[PDB]
């Protein structure tokens, strides 16, 4: 419910409007605390570890679903009981700043980043796993169903429920920025507030880059099957020829997503183009299959391309060859909005200024 | 038991969390406002039909580009809000969080919601956006927003009075049913 109504009933009487504003938001995020924990324990119990002792999956792909589960709920717990220690000295919490670097910031930093983008970086992909088999095994549904129906799991799935690690991290800054809000500043108690702030952004920007590489690594893992270099290992020009085995794999992503490319007298080709580190490839979609194939090149190096914005075409842009050899190419490329266009651009100038 | 899933999207502070938290309560948080709105099921009835409105709030990922899709899967409507207090969110509609919505979340019916609705005729809010040229976000302005990505139905709303958040939801879950 709420700090003022309960704990310090006597003792509000005393505090200014921003002390009890402070207060209050101390107390939500203790609460929350409380409540995530509570959560970790639901997906500990319900699910992991049925699943575990009942052999409703393999292990191989039990760890892939909850890599690190009893760790993650330690690294909460003992924050947690640090927060209860600090509430037993009094209902009123003086100085917070080192219970947050306590968990945010140095070695705590480092350890909780490890912990959550472990937890983390591959949930989309296990998820869609334990869709298919609900799906394909009815002993598997039947389990689901009946750890779904469990109270505690207050009517939601266990896709609904796994995700609130993440959820959980997004809220730290929000709360802390809080905090903040309602602390004197000029103290060391703000200025570390706010250091340990700063620390759970880059946190949070850590996590996302985890989720990121891990999905884009079983994307690319999976294209690279999909992936025919067939009409390229004889082809028609030897600006073609040497890309006869790209493969994927040993290449980062940095963007992704379909074109149209105006290439003849209102001939065009709706691909699905990949911004790599290095190049950027044009595929075409049979259906299942991933065409490379040539006239013009599919792959483009970007350190010898310029990206021009078209002036009377808001979704479309041009990218220039600047290689000598590679006679006088244009690629149109037509984006799906204004919108599209704009952030294809940015990044394509962005990836060719590091090229 | 009919079970639906809404994800709410746009930028923050344009009070995605509290638009959440009177909804789920039918009341406005008086003494505190909170930070925290944790996945909810809201019971919802429209048309003659019992609904379990499972609610996700997404603040605190705006900047998380990796981290946002991660909500998408699923959705059975998206709330896409801006607020009517800042025509810089009303464009970040188009620009920003449609093609994401479209992209992650392809046939699933978008309502747009302009929030803040009691701050068309704020003077002090009035006065704060004349300095940069601009002004509270009109109805036709939202409509017409709301025509251009192919919502599913066009709402406002104002989280401090209450006025508009049951409908807001009542449309959600219509929508959610198509």
């Amino acid at each position: 419910q709420n700090w003022q109504h309960t704990v310090g009933k006597d003792v509000v009487a005393g505090l200014t409007q921003r002390e009890i504003d402070r207060q209050e938001v101390i107390n939500e995020l203790f609460v929350t605390e409380a409540s995530h924990l509570r959560t970790l324990r639901v997906l500990d119990l319900i699910f992991y570890q049925r699943m575990k002792k009942e052999n409703l999956m393999p292990r191989e792909e039990l760890a892939r679903l909850f890599p690190n589960l009893p760790e993650l709920i330690e690294i909460h717990n003992s924050w947690c009981e640090a927060m209860k220690k600090l509430r037993e000295e009094g209902p009123i919490i003086k100085e917070i700043s080192d219970l947050m670097l306590a968990r945010f910031d140095g070695p705590a930093r480092e350890e909780l980043q490890q912990v959550a983008a472990q937890f983390c970086s591959y949930q989309s992909i296990a998820l869609e796993l334990i869709k298919t088999k609900q799906r394909k095994e009815s002993r598997f549904q039947l389990f689901m169903q009946e750890a779904e129906s469990h109270p505690q799991c207050r009517r939601l799935q266990l896709r609904d429920l796994i995700i609130s690690e993440m959820q959980r991290l997004t809220k730290y800054p929000l709360l802390l920025e809080s905090i903040i809000k309602h602390t004197e500043g000029g103290t060391s108690e703000h200025e570390k507030l706010c250091r340990a702030r700063d620390q759970c952004r880059e946190i949070l920007k850590y996590v996302n880059e985890a989720v990121k590489q891990t999905e884009n690594r079983h994307r690319l893992e999976g294209y690279q099957k999909r992936l025919d270099a067939t009409a390229l290992e004889r082809a028609s020009n030897p600006l073609a020829a040497e890309f006869k085995s790209l493969d994927l794999t040993t290449r980062k992503m940095i963007h992704e997503g379909p074109l149209t490319w105006r290439i003849s007298k209102d001939k065009t080709l709706d691909l699905h183009v990949l911004l790599l580190e290095d190049l950027l490839v044009l595929l075409q979609k049979q259906d299942e299959k991933l065409l490379l194939k040539c006239t013009f090149s599919p792959v483009l190096k970007l350190n010898a391309v310029l990206i021009r914005s078209v002036a009377t075409d808001k979704r479309a842009f041009f990218i220039i060859c600047t290689s000598k050899l590679g006679p006088p190419q244009i690629y149109e490329l037509v984006a799906l909005t204004s919108s599209d266009k704009n952030t294809w651009m940015e990044l394509l100038e962005e990836a060719v200024r590091n090229a | 038991a009919i079970r639906k899933k809404l994800v709410i999207v746009g930028d923050g502070a344009c009070g995605k969390t509290c638009l959440l938290i009177v909804n789920s309560k039918d009341q406005f948080p008086e003494v505190y406002v909170p930070t925290v709105f944790e996945n909810y099921v809201a019971d919802i009835e429209v048309d003659g039909k019992q609904v379990e409105l499972a609610l996700w709030d997404t603040a605190g990922q705006e900047d998380y580009d990796r981290l946002r899709p991660l909500s998408y899967p699923d959705t059975d409507v998206i709330l896409m809000c801006f607020s009517i207090d800042s025509p810089d969110s009303l464009e970040n509609i188009p620009e920003k969080w449609t093609p994401e919505v479209k992209h992650f979340c392809p046939n699933v019916p978008i309502i747009l919601v302009g929030n803040k609705k009691d701050l068309r005729n704020d003077e002090h809010t009035r006065r704060e956006l004349a300095k940069m040229k601009q002004e509270p976000v009109k109805p036709e302005e939202g409509r017409d927003m709301a025509n251009r990505i192919g919502a599913f139905g066009y709402m406002e709303c104002s989280a401090k009075t209450k006025d508009g958040v049951r409908e807001v939801f009542e449309m959600a879950t219509r929508a959610a049913l198509q």
